[PDB]
């Protein structure tokens, strides 16, 4: 693997740690831990500590229920900041039912049980170079996060980037001392806006770094004063942050989306896949843009997609073939947020990827002109289907398809729609200060 | 609507 | 009738009149005037004056288009607040097309359209008894509405004689000053919450009763320092401003839905009319329950209807026949709010009711048992569909159901979608406090 | 059901 | 353009 | 207004985002008390003398414009879609025209001419309109087809292939566009003329050198 | 009441 | 020079 036993073992004596927090992953996301002391690292290790469970399905826990913690030695890290009386580790877990059995509803191994399925049909891995964007906020004398912006600067910026530089240098040369291998980073579109991009991965190995590096970004933001946020579009008429999810399938230790001598460079291999992702993306948007908020950002404009479609050049496109090619030729999966579970968007992605490759469904007609010329008619009328307008629509249509809820397994779908429609009543027996401000005086 | 992406994009790049 | 040119003229000098209203009411249902001076009463009465009735469109207004402005001579009525040099005076008004044809969609001339109809199927009046719900906030130094409500009250309280009722009253004894029959007053179930209801009368000539009502309130309101306000639901958590609609269809000066042998007294004329309202109520919901917050009034829990079904004693019924009859026996619409354009209410309601006492439809089995204590899919096992949970989707049940289309008009039709489709398209491209509060620290 | 809207019904009659 | 025309109407219907 | 503690002011669009002041003119020529422009037994049951009158307005329409809008912020008011009529072309209809031809007839008949603005001089104003109204009127000039469908959906350039030229776009493209034409000045007095032409190009050579805080959240920070 | 405790569940995560 | 006069003159009423 990576690490070993009697591995782990001496980079803790010689690196002095003091304590151990076991990461696992909730449904709705957020990466919760369990902190235990090298005085228990041992028990830790022989997957023995217990906890109560259902601390995954979220504000959605019926019942506690004993589980386990079979931690991974790959994902073992030190933490730097965390560095005087005994600098403090972190692994990451897999779930484990009681008995002996994985956790079914773990977002984590079901992205491991949607990859055991991947072999079964051949591949060998799959790759995920995630490109995902992030405002940094002003905190305040009492430590609270305002609305302003970091900075001022645009797409790639330089002297303004320096305020909020000083942070995406700050944030980029840790994760070096931390493992990473950060391919780059720029600065956004719209003020106060930053990206880091870093090396594609495998599914799950990659989806670990999404959950650490959320957490190391706003770890280091705060030790600056500001706050790092991942809201997809949290100010209005302002663009909002995304997390571009580059993929390609290996079978037998080469890219199977390469073909040389073919229309676009492309195999009849990628091509069944673009079209199960464009054959699920109105159904699999509950998970990859999850929050009431990721639907503020799918609003036509900010270069958010708004249009089923796909090419290799287009204003706001669903899918968006990379052009370099060979080992790097893959499809990008524009929509998802960073307001979606890494895990669970993998899962409906690349299941939505292999139901083309098996059924061998036959992708469409990429576009160029505009799908911005033609209304909701024009446009619902060549396989154009828009992205849903909430969450509410995109819980409509992801309970409406089979071949997704096979894709989560029953009880994490069923928590999630139940943990979510929670999310949209409230949202909608709320009064904002919008509706007040129409209203008031009107009527 | 690459307009209000140039809307989103102009906005700023103006105010 | 009630007045001739002669008495409004002679009236006029007699009482010192020197300014005049020419009052129209918008489709959005906003109270619309275009003034003149004394001088100019008479070209106004030879229906002469002229405008942009365009203005009318509410604002999908696109193309001045001029109209003129014939008024009703018994809608007039002298406002006394007022004589401080000139007591300024009020008509409502036809609109008529630039030639003597009126305007088709005007939203008062299409009650009179829709009246028509009625009279050709035979019933001699409509009427309507209103129960319009508000509340009064207090404003500030500088003369803002604010957060305040105005009393500590609950259902029917003796509001103390100073601050509570001390409004209540004002507007009460002042609307008899104008002309109203007020049937009389209380508070409501929330803390400034509070209902004048007034006696019945033809639908337009209740519809204008409306209108007039909402802007006296108004303006006696801040006459005492607080802001008026019939929005739906103002203040989450807290009961909302509700209209409750009693109609009852006559023949040649007889109460239509009384059956004294009868079903509960209750003709087989208004077991077919509850079945045209029972029938489009889903359908006509955009109309009576026009605005983005008119829905978050529509959840359970505030004595508020939200399922379609009609009984007589009941939780939140969709429709309401008040115990008495005799020439009182009459229906009562309780999901209709203040928001709504009175006029276009009447309207889609009374003519829900002509398509079922015409193909003869068949009342339901009326709710008396655990309405409430089912689900959607266990009262999707009977005749009890649920209302709207959002303006968009009650926008959607608008276009589908053809008599509702037919009941505006192709032209009342069209900009309502239009001005509706947008009012929605904006409140959800916001990104509104709320959903910044949760998505900032958890995404 | 119900039981939030009364159950508020109640909250600001009880305070 | 209308849009803005309908545009520069629906800042003042809408505020 | 003062009076009452506010303030009022004419002026063509003292807020942008915001609506301008539009003074709209309507206009009806009569030759004996009965009102010329109108016409029992004809098309939009208008006379030729108004066909005759309307072509007027419609050539001359983008040179008196420095005369019917002079201030240097009666170009920020006539920007598109806020009613203000960008466009050379009339109609009983459309988003904004810049003739508006109001349905009253018998004597009501008559031209609106919306392009001009509060912030005009009422007098001089009304002597280039009467002006090309008349140069129309005597040379016979053929109206031009009445706006239907809509240009403002429309490029410069489709638009550009219809008679349809914008208006000025600055108090200095018009200007220029009014010293060009040679019935404004023979309309206006050779010195009423040299007077304005240059009471104005001097006011717009004040508000061209300037430098506009606007340039400064622009240029001063970024370069 | 689990719909109280879940009621109080809610008003801790939506908060 | 009358350019230093009108200039006079014109600071008042630009101004
Ligand atoms: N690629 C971009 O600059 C667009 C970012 C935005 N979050 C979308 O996607
Ligand atoms: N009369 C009532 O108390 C009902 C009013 C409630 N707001 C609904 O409608
Ligand atoms: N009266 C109006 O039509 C207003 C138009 C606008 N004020 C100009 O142009
Ligand atoms: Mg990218
Ligand atoms: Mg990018
Ligand atoms: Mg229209
Ligand atoms: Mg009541
Ligand atoms: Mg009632
Ligand atoms: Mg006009
Ligand atoms: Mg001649
Ligand atoms: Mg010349």
């Amino acid at each position: 693997a990576k690490y070993t036993r009697e591995d782990i073992e001496k980079l803790v004596k010689e690196e002095n740690v003091k304590y151990i927090r076991l990461q696992f992953t909730d449904i709705l996301g957020t990466i919760k831990n369990v902190e235990i002391p090298v005085s228990q690292l041992g028990k830790a290790l022989d997957n023995k500590v217990m906890f109560d469970g259902s601390s995954i399905e979220g504000f959605v826990r019926i019942e506690e229920s004993d589980m386990y913690l079979y931690p991974d030695l790959n994902t073992f890290v030190i933490f730097p900041w965390t560095a005087e009386k005994g600098k403090v580790a972190r692994f990451i877990c897999d779930i484990y039912n009681p008995d002996g059995t994985p956790f079914e509803g773990d977002p984590r191994n079901n992205l491991k049980r949607i990859l055991k399925e991947m072999e079964d049909l051949g591949f060998s891995d799959f790759n995920l170079g995630p490109e995902p964007e992030f405002f940094l906020f002003k905190l305040d004398e009492k430590g609270e996060p305002t609305l302003e912006l970091n900075d001022k600067g645009g797409y790639f910026d330089l002297a303004p980037t320096d305020l909020g530089e000083n942070c995406r240098r700050d944030i980029v040369l840790e994760l070096e001392e931390m493992g990473f291998e950060i391919e780059a980073s720029h600065h956004e579109v719209a003020p106060g806006q930053h990206e880091i991009d870093f090396k594609y991965a495998g599914a799950v190995r990659s989806c670990d770094d999404i959950q650490t590096f959320k957490l190391v970004v706003k770890t280091i933001a705060r030790k600056h004063g500001l706050h790092a946020t991942f809201m997809p579009k949290p100010l209005f008429g302002v663009n909002g942050s995304g997390m571009h999810c580059n993929l390609s399938l290996f079978k037998n230790g080469v890219n199977a989306f390469f073909d040389e001598n073919a229309d676009l460079q492309l195999s009849e291999t990628a091509k069944h896949f673009i079209a199960g992702i464009v054959k699920h993306a109105t159904s699999f948007t509950a998970v990859t843009n999850p929050t009431v908020n990721s639907y503020k950002r799918l609003v036509p404009g900010y270069e958010a997609p708004c249009y089923v479609a796909w090419s290799a050049q287009n204003r706001s496109p669903l899918i968006r073939i990379p052009a370099s090619r060979g080992i790097s030729t893959r499809v990008e999966v524009r929509s998802v947020d960073p307001a979606a579970n890494p895990y669970l968007a993998l899962s409906v992605l690349l299941a939505a990827g292999l139901d083309g490759i098996k059924n061998k469904l036959e992708a469409p007609a990429p576009i160029d002109r505009n799908i911005y010329v033609m209304s909701k008619e024009e446009r619902m009328e060549n396989g154009i289907v828009d992205l849903p307008a909430t969450l509410a629509e995109a819980l409509e249509e992801f309970k409406s398809n089979e071949v997704m809820v096979k894709a989560l397994g029953e009880h994490l779908f069923e928590h999630f729609i139940e943990a979510k429609e929670i999310e949209w009543d409230m949202f909608r027996t709320q009064v904002h200060p919008w509706e007040r401000e129409q209203y008031m005086s009107q009527y | 609507k690459m307009l209000e992406g140039q809307n989103a994009h102009f906005r700023y790049k103006n105010r």
